[PDB]
């Protein structure tokens, strides 16, 4: 499968997955392409955050679906 | 730099919850600026 | 219930992504009308 | 179990289930009444959508629950 992902600027970015990737997969993905480091990233699918245990078909995520990328931010 | 929100009265856990339970890139960007600069500048 | 939306200014991530993402029969009604449409129109 | 079904034009569908019944026997006894095929469903409730691997217990849907019916455009 194809997916999308949506930067804050607008810069998207297509990775080749299938169904069963896990999240923490693709952002592992992401990090080789940029480099915002697994801890910095987080996926956004329209009002749903994406878990790092679980896989783009836990959230029905099919072909071309653009993902929202947003900068981890620090906390505690 | 056009049409923006003022986010100089949000919270901690007001940006960081909304980046985490919202998803507008809009906000995401302004929460993300205002955030740092927070951390950078102080006024 | 009054008037649609012009949901012409969308895509086709979207329009699925909220039919996929969102919960609202006006909202997907609408995004349906546009998504029928757009297969049945062809100049 | 007694769970009503609305479409999109307006018209509402009442189909006797039970807590146990599997999304997928629902929208198959949906089939039936009308003539929408299940892969062309998709049932939406408490705002969110009803997986085909699940049942109406595993979303609280009790008696009298309205469930948004979209016909799921085949297609991407």
């Amino acid at each position: 499968m194809q997916i999308f992902v949506k930067t804050l600027t607008g810069k998207t970015i297509t990775l080749e997955v299938e169904p069963s990737d896990t999240i923490e997969n693709v952002k592992a993905k992401i990090q080789d392409k940029e480099g915002i480091p697994p801890d910095q990233q987080r996926l956004i699918f329209a009002g749903k955050q994406l878990e790092d245990g679980r896989t783009l078909s836990d959230y029905n995520i099919q072909k071309e679906s653009t993902l929202h990328l947003v900068l981890r931010l620090r906390g505690c | 730099g056009t049409k923006k929100y003022d986010l100089s009265k949000w919270k901690y856990a007001e940006l960081r919850d909304t980046i985490n339970t919202s998803c507008d890139i809009e906000l995401l960007a302004a929460c993300r600026e205002e955030f740092h600069r927070r951390l950078k500048v102080y006024h």
